[PDB]
RNA sequence: GCGACCCCAGGUCAGGCGGGACUACCCGCUGAGUUUAAGCAUAUAAAUAAGCGGAGGAGAAGAAACUUACAAGGAUUCCCCUAGUAACGGCGAGCGAACCGGGAGCAGCCCAGCUUGAGAAUCGGGCGGCUGUGCCGUCCGAAUUGUAGUCUGGAGAGGCGU
RNA sequence: CGAGGCGCCUCAACGAGUCGGGUUGUUUGGGAAUGCAGCCCAAAUCGGGCGGUAGACUCCGUCCAAGGCUAAAU
RNA sequence: CUAAGGGACGGGGUAACCCCGGCAGAUAGCGCACGCGCCCCGAAAGGGAAUCGGGUUAAGAUUUCCCGAGCC
RNA sequence: UACUUAUUCCGUGGGUCGGAAGUUUUGGCUCCAAGGCCGGCCGAU
């Protein structure tokens, strides 16, 4: 068993070994295309515990998003409201940047179903994932029993409904007991839940 | 104009069968509710905007 | 590389052999010669070019080209069309001049189909 | 593409390269590595028909452990650590590098006789696959004592 | 006329009742716009005659068709039912669970029991 | 020059998948102001309307990196109660849940990691056959940069017996 | 018409630019900071996360994240 | 056919709707294996293959039908 | 303080870069090699 040797060595990235092999590789990706197809993932140890097999139907892609907050985007800076919602510059995004890379794939590749990501690099203006798709036409897919769940119509795009692991991250699953109670079933769930005015028959 | 587009031709060719008046037998129907055309239009009134 | 210059290479390409039709059903004509003439005019106008210019007028398909009309008119009444002229009429519909041959005579023509 | 592969070959020359990576650039000799290879080549597995051929073989009766050369990242990795193989041998391109990066750390660290050997594909060759990636030998042929 | 009828007659034989009947409604519409008074109501008849024909035309080229493919089928015989219904995995693939499961089905399904 | 691989290119190549529509319910983002504060800027309106997306017959959630402080309970969801309470708030106007307890309904599972090496034992496709949502045979390919099987902390592997 | 259960006895592997910390913004009833997000720092294995007031030390109670699926009551 | 201009593959941005065409990307092909290689839309007043005279209807043809005579 | 490969900018139909060895003419034309020596080399380091 080879695969906690090179689990072990990437827990160490500031290392010589791991800094150079890292540099190289930054580089090469910012020459290539922000959605780029591999024929395999560069972290093989990580994808196994993602849920990714040496498999037809299973592929991987390299996604580049930007760094950074999301300024507002009005068409001068210019807000016409309280000052309280008056900010433009400082403002961040709800959803991380692993969501926002597995989302673009998903939308530039309608015929696939998102697996999971994992981080893959970052310089100072991109960070870069790398994506696991499911081909659920393939019949290697169909077959097996572990991965037959994805196949079913519930699981339609689910990196755009939040049902990633990155997905559960920002919508606040990711911890359960107080304070997490108000994200189940959902935060909306829950805030209309707290608003009904309950009138029953017999008051 | 004299001038037409093969696609505009063929909606004043419809326009032009729609206003007719209904047939006189349609009154004489077991059930009939229909008194006029409701729908008649004169060029001159009421433009057909193509 | 006598060109500094890289072109993609040409490659082959194989033709489509499916390993089943997509479409089955053979397809059928269906502008054929009776779709093609309807019925001809029978208008005091539309007679006058029988005995005046050697012309059988028909109400014919919209979808139908002059090839198509003088091709009919031969499988029809195995008569020769020296030429074909067309217009859509104001009620939408497509109005054929047939003018047929020397050596056809459309008033005999005329009283073989009926309209006289 | 092909911009960017030979761009990728300069950067690697011109920065500073940790001695962990530097040391795949020393590879076996030629001499040897011819040697190694046409023994390496007595030991080949069993290829897919010859396979078939032995099933049938044993199916008529109804035979002898074989020495063949240990492939594949996790297998050469736990006879390593079992203290079994005799001999690593290590392709140079693994082109994840942190995959065989630790290799030569562990055999010189459980005292087994390794190297590093120009191409992946042709230890794949070996073993009637593309790119091993590494090689083991824990056994050899009595008649091949000496040579080992 | 008479669809039992058609059924019996081979395929030269309803073709040859089809150019018929086509020729016949031709004869009619030209008769429809000169003059007639019954005439006209054997449009009706002969032009479902007509769709009679052709029904029984093409139910038995499918019915020949689904016969003769038997490999792939062709894209207008398949199994038409809604985009999900064809999408959805078959019963094998639904009823198939690994080894850690088929296992404890075995040695420990949900017993028949009851309290006294 | 013959070759092996890597990365990539072109195909009306063989077989396949996607885009749009619908709004009551459901999932994700984005996001006001009127209004109230007898003025108004925080606050409120409201994590609402509008805006951009994604599904299903339900969706989402779900089997503790949970509560508690007890003689302790034991996944998720919903109802009653907790409770207009703790808290928050120009501590102003206002706002505002959760635990316990009682009900409805109950169900727990699958992987990665060390774990074939006396044999990739795994999978897909083409073709043929048949007992046909599949099974078998043969030939190609995928896969050792790891398919199958064992194992998932409640454990488990190994050893010894019903 | 082999495997599992059970009784007894030396190994026992468990998910990383992730947790966690700082800061900034937003959100919450969550108050020396409820969740989320950007950026900076950046883990451990006699360890890690909690015990609703920030801190250090000594005990105690309690869980084991960062992979996936899951009917019913609605 | 091109004009002012518009759309638009790849690529870039963007939560998405969508916003960007010179940013150069194996430019997707053309002649006779060999040779070469610097998208579309947009004008019935711009550019532009080729028709004349006479006759004819209730209503056409100011060059479409008829007669004759040409042209591309 | 130096370096160059990150990054940035400029140019080209990426058309003679680094090291060594050894055409001024008058508003005209200039391409797809003659030749030499064995498809091949020089001519064209
Ligand atoms: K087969
Ligand atoms: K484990
Ligand atoms: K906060
Ligand atoms: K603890
Ligand atoms: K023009
Ligand atoms: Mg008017
Ligand atoms: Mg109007
Ligand atoms: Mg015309
Ligand atoms: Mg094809
Ligand atoms: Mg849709
Ligand atoms: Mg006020
Ligand atoms: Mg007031
Ligand atoms: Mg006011
Ligand atoms: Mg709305
Ligand atoms: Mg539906
Ligand atoms: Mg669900
Ligand atoms: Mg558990
Ligand atoms: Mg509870
Ligand atoms: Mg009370
Ligand atoms: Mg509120
Ligand atoms: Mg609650
Ligand atoms: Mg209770
Ligand atoms: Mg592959
Ligand atoms: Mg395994
Ligand atoms: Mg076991
Ligand atoms: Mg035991
Ligand atoms: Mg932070
Ligand atoms: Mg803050
Ligand atoms: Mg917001
Ligand atoms: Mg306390
Ligand atoms: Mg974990
Ligand atoms: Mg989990
Ligand atoms: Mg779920
Ligand atoms: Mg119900
Ligand atoms: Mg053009
Ligand atoms: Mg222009
Ligand atoms: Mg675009
Ligand atoms: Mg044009
Ligand atoms: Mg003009
Ligand atoms: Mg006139």
């Amino acid at each position: 068993g080879a695969y906690k040797f090179v689990s072990e060595l990437w827990r160490r990235k500031q290392s010589d070994v791991m800094r150079f092999v890292q540099r190289v590789r930054c580089w090469e990706y910012r020459q290539q295309p922000a959605i780029v197809r591999i024929t395999r993932p560069t972290r093989p140890d990580r994808a196994r515990r993602l849920g990714f097999k040496a498999k037809q139907g299973y592929v991987v892609y390299r996604i580049r998003v930007r760094r950074g907050g999301r300024k507002r985007p009005v068409p001068k800076g210019i807000v016409y409201g309280k000052p309280k919602h008056q900010g433009i510059t400082q403002l961040k995004f709800q959803r991380n940047k692993r969501s926002v890379a597995e989302e673009r794939a998903g939308r530039r590749l309608g015929g696939l179903r998102v697996l999971n990501s994992y981080w893959v690099n970052e310089d100072s203006t991109y960070k870069y994932f790398e994506v696991i798709l499911v081909d659920v036409a393939h019949s290697a897919v169909r077959n097996d029993p572990r991965i037959n769940w994805l196949c079913k119509p519930v699981h339609k795009h689910r990196e755009l409904r939040g049902l990633t692991s990155a997905g559960k991250k920002f919508r606040g699953l990711r911890g359960k007991g107080h304070r997490h109670h108000k994200n189940r079933p959902s935060r909306r769930a829950t805030w209309k839940r707290n608003q009904t005015v309950s009138l029953r028959r017999y008051r | 104009p004299s001038h037409k587009t093969f696609r505009i031709k063929q909606k004043l060719a419809k326009k032009q069968r729609q206003n007719r008046p209904i047939p006189y037998w349609i009154r004489m129907r077991t059930d009939n509710t229909i008194r006029y055309n409701a729908k008649r239009r004169h060029w001159r009134r009421t433009k057909l905007g193509f | 590389r006598t060109s500094v210059t890289f072109h993609r290479p040409k490659t082959l390409s194989k033709a489509r052999d499916p390993k089943y039709p997509r479409i089955s059903t053979p397809g059928r004509n269906k502008l054929d010669q009776y779709q093609i003439l309807k019925y001809p005019l029978t208008t005091e106008s539309a007679m006058k070019k029988i005995e005046d210019n050697n012309t059988l007028v028909f109400i014919v398909d919209l979808k139908a080209d002059k090839k198509k009309i003088k091709a009919a008119v031969k499988k029809m009444y195995d008569i020769q069309a020296k030429k074909v002229n067309t217009l859509i009429r104001p009620d939408g519909k497509k109005k054929a001049y047939v003018k047929l041959t020397p050596d056809y005579d459309a008033l005999d023509v005329a009283n073989k189909i009926g309209i006289i | 593409v092909v911009r960017i592969q030979r761009q990728r070959r300069i950067l690697k020359q011109r920065l500073k390269v940790p001695p962990a990576l530097h040391q795949f650039t020393r590879t076996l000799d030629k001499n040897l590595a011819t040697n190694l290879f046409k023994m390496l080549l007595k030991y080949r597995p069993e290829d897919k028909a010859a396979k078939k051929e032995r099933l049938l073989k044993r199916a008529q009766a109804e035979a002898k452990k074989p020495i063949v050369v240990k492939y594949g990242l996790n297998h050469v990795t736990y006879l390593i650590e079992q203290s079994k193989a005799q001999l690593v041998v290590i392709a140079h391109d693994v082109d994840p590098i942190e995959l065989v990066v630790w290799l030569p750390a562990l055999c010189r660290k459980m005292e087994v006789p390794y190297c590093i050997v120009k191409g992946k594909s042709r230890l794949g060759s070996i073993v009637h696959k593309k790119t091993a990636s590494v090689l083991c030998l824990t056994t050899v042929k009595n008649e091949d004592k000496l040579e080992f | 006329v008479k669809a039992g009828e058609l059924w019996n007659k081979s395929k030269d034989d309803l073709t040859k009742q089809l150019a018929e009947l086509k020729t016949e409604l031709g004869q009619l519409r030209i008769q429809k716009v000169a003059s007639s008074g019954s005439k006209l109501n054997r449009i009706h008849d002969i032009r479902k005659s007509i769709a009679r024909v052709l029904t029984v035309i093409n139910a038995k080229q499918r019915a020949q068709l689904r016969l003769f493919y038997k490999k792939y089928a062709p894209l207008d015989l398949r199994a038409k039912q809604t985009r999900a219904i064809r999408r959805r995995l078959s019963p094998d693939e639904k009823s198939r669970v690994l080894e850690k499961t088929k296992k404890r089905t075995v040695h420990f399904p949900q017993r028949k029991f009851a309290i006294k």
